[PDB]
């Protein structure tokens, strides 16, 4: 009974201090303190752990809580906890060993006699507030902090090089502060036992010191956005339990660490960004590798076969160096592949015919590369493909009939290869179709009606293939329809008169074809339309007067049969270039008509 | 938010 009264007296009074819009705290306003949300309590009845996470109170730091005399955790986590914290908040503190006030709103400086006040603790957490001024030098004084969470503050000067004192320390987060630029103290190699260190936005300059070889216990190493030096040191290789590297966006030089390949504990490695020469290591046994990132370097030399031996790899992002030669035949074959862009290196040889061999791969990005052959009909049935892009590449052949319909394909981008064979009917099943980019290829037959069914198509663009025949009157509905460029085929008939339904239609490109008939009236009522090339056709008739009501970037009506005037704004010789050839068209120059 | 400690996103 003793202590029930005491801590409900308590918890009363420190909510009462506190804001609750959303009525977080109603258990608290019959039933024992010791079942009250957020509520713990020892065998004794005494409360010993208070967890308001989530809970949406709003004001000052409760410091009444405090005053529970077995309160070892109290957790304020994701509230709006604001003001700034006081020495005095923390006085009657001293119990705690757990303190997690991240996520709120607090800003001003972080205490100088806060370890004073809290000498206990074990876990201090005040991530993602907006705190300012240094971490003070005291914080070197901790005798049983295991893990210091600042990150996502405003916290300036430098980190402390006292820091390293807290030789207790298990996880160092300071990532995304306003720091000077500085370099990473040296005497954070004293802290033997960390196993997470993350200074990631920390303005750091220079090398990874060499001191830190001392943290054996490393799992987590993350130092990304910064502009460390040097090269990335070979120290790495030989812990024992890392699972994670993050080192991308700094100024990281010469190469891999050859012996990467043993880290057979490693399930993240992420040197992006960086200005990383020579080769990816070979004899690979990345067994636990479910991510690799290198893209952005300098790297040269092949992918190695070895990589496949890494069957839990679901990322590789290779994408801007000078890697060469053919790609593993087997990749994907054994791996849960999910995003693979190797974009924009000198890679040959056949697109691996399983890289979408265990039905996960949803980007397969391979743009400017020299690969060669065909795309496998594997590919064809890879439905969880999102995003496809093999532009600028050396691919020969039909596509597979299947990968025009596969049922979440948002972009299909296949331009400047030497593909053939028509689009087919089964073009109907890519459902969630908003980019469809294959110019500049052997496409042949008609464009066919179903690509008016994909309600969501953004842009066709099929410019410089073999397309023939009429354009489908169906396009013409397509409400969504921003780009149609299909210029330098072979297309025949007319435009289609009834087009308001292109409401969003910024881009009309027709050029070069065998088009015929009238530029329909409408062309001009289209209400974003900034593009308009219908040259080198056989288009006949006047030129619309309603052209007159858009705003063009480029008007080319030249190498037509047009007839009548042109239209009085465009009569200055500065639009001339857009009529020429067209023998039937004149100018209104004061008066009389000039050809 | 804070980024989270992971793999950069950046892709074509
Ligand atoms: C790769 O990493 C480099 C650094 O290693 C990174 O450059 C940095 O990017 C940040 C964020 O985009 C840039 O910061 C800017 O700073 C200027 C002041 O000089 C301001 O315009 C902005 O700061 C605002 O900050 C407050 C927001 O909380 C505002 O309230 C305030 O009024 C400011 O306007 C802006 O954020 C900067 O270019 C650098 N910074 C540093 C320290 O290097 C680069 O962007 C990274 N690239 C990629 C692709 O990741
Ligand atoms: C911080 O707390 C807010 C408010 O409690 C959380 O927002 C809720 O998120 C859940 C999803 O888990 C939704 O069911 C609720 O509808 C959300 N409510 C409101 C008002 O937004 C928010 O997710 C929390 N943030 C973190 C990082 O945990
Ligand atoms: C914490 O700092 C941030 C960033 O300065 C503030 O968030 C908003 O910042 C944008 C511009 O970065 C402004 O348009 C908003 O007006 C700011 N929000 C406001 C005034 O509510 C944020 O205000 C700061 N939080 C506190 C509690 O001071
Ligand atoms: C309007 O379009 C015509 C072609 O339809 C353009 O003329 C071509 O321009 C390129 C220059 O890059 C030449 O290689 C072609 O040989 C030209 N074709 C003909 C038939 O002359 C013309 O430049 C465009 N006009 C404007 C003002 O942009
Ligand atoms: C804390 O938040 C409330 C409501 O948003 C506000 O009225 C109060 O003055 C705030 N306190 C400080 C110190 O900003
Ligand atoms: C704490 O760290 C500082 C800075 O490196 C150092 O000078 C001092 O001797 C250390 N000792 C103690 C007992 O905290
Ligand atoms: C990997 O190889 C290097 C030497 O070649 C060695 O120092 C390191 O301890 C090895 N790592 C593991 C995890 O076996
Ligand atoms: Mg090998
Ligand atoms: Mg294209």
């Amino acid at each position: 009974m003793g202590s029930l009264n005491q801590d409900a007296t308590i918890l009363r009074q420190a909510k009462l201090g506190l804001s609750d819009p959303a009525q977080s705290l109603s258990s608290w306003s019959d039933v024992t303190p010791c079942k009250w949300l957020g509520v713990s309590c020892d065998a004794t009845s005494n409360v010993v752990s208070v967890d308001l996470s989530s809970f949406m109170l709003v004001g000052p730091f409760p410091s009444i809580l405090c005053h529970l005399p077995s309160l070892h955790s109290l957790s304020l986590y994701n509230n709006s906890i604001n003001g700034s914290l006081s020495a005095d908040d923390f006085d009657t503190c001293h119990n705690l060993i757990s303190l997690d006030l991240s996520e709120n709103l607090l800003v001003g400086s972080i205490p100088k006699s806060l370890p004073f006040n809290l000498p206990n603790l074990k876990f201090l957490e005040i991530s993602g507030n907006n705190l300012s001024d240094t971490i003070p030098s005291s914080f070197g004084e901790f005798r049983k902090l295991e893990s210091l969470n600042l990150a996502g503050n405003f916290l300036s000067g430098t980190i402390p090089a006292s820091l390293g004192n807290v030789t207790t320390l298990k996880e160092l987060k300071l990532a995304y502060n306003l720091f000077s630029p500085s370099q990473i103290p040296s005497q954070l190699g004293n802290l033997t036992e960390l196993q997470v260190l993350w200074l990631a936005g920390c303005n750091l300059v220079g090398p990874i010191p060499p001191s830190l070889s001392r943290l054996t216990s490393l799992v987590n190493l993350d130092l990304t956005f910064n502009q460390l030096t040097g090269s990335i040191p070979s120290w790495i290789t030989q812990l024992k339990t890392v699972e994670q590297i993050e080192l991308f966006n700094n100024s990281f030089s010469g190469e891999l660490p050859e012996s990467m390949g043993n880290m057979t504990t490693l399930k993240r490695f992420d040197a992006s960004m960086n200005k990383l020469t020579g080769k990816i290591p070979d004899n690979l046994n990345l067994l636990n590798l479910e991510s690799l990132n290198l893209f952005e370097n300098m790297l040269e030399g092949p992918l190695p076969e070895s990589i496949t031996r890494s069957k839990t790899l679901s990322e590789l992002k290779l994408f801007n160096n000078r890697l060469t030669g053919v790609l593993p035949s087997q990749l994907g074959a054994n791996s849960p592949l999910q995003y693979v862009d190797l974009s924009y290196n000198r890679f040959s040889g056949e697109i691996p015919a399983n890289v979408c061999g265990e039905g996960k791969l949803e980007y397969l990005i391979l743009i400017d590369n020299s690969f060669s052959g065909e795309i496998s009909n594997n590919l064809g049935k890879c439905k969880s493909l999102t995003r496809v892009r093999l532009s600028n590449n050396k691919l020969s052949g039909q596509i597979p009939h299947g990968f025009w319909g596969l049922p979440r394909l948002s972009l299909l981008e296949l331009s400047d290869n030497s593909f053939t064979g028509s689009i087919p009917k089964t073009i109907i099943g890519a459902k969630n179709l908003s980019n469809l980019r294959i110019s500049k290829n052997r496409f042949s037959g008609s464009i066919p009606n179903e690509i008016g069914s994909l309600n969501g198509i953004i842009e066709i663009s099929g410019a410089e293939n073999d397309f023939s025949g009429e354009i489908p009157e169906s396009l013409v509905k397509l409400k969504q329809l921003s780009r149609l460029d299909l210029s330098k085929n072979q297309l025949s008939g007319e435009i289609p008169r009834e087009l308001r339904g292109w409401k969003n239609l910024n881009e009309l490109n027709l050029a070069n074809n065998h088009l015929s008939g009238e530029i329909p009236k409408e062309v001009g009522i289209l209400p974003v339309l900034n593009y308009l090339d219908l040259s080198s056709n056989q288009f006949s008739g006047e030129i619309p007067l309603e052209l007159q009501n858009l705003k063009l970037n480029v008007l080319n009506l030249s190498y037509n049969h047009l007839s009548g005037k042109i239209p009085p704004l465009y009569a200055n010789k500065i639009y001339a270039h857009d009529f020429i050839g067209n023998p039937g068209l004149c100018v209104d120059l004061d008066g009389l008509c000039r050809k | 938010p804070i980024p989270p400690s992971a793999p950069s996103k950046r892709h074509n």
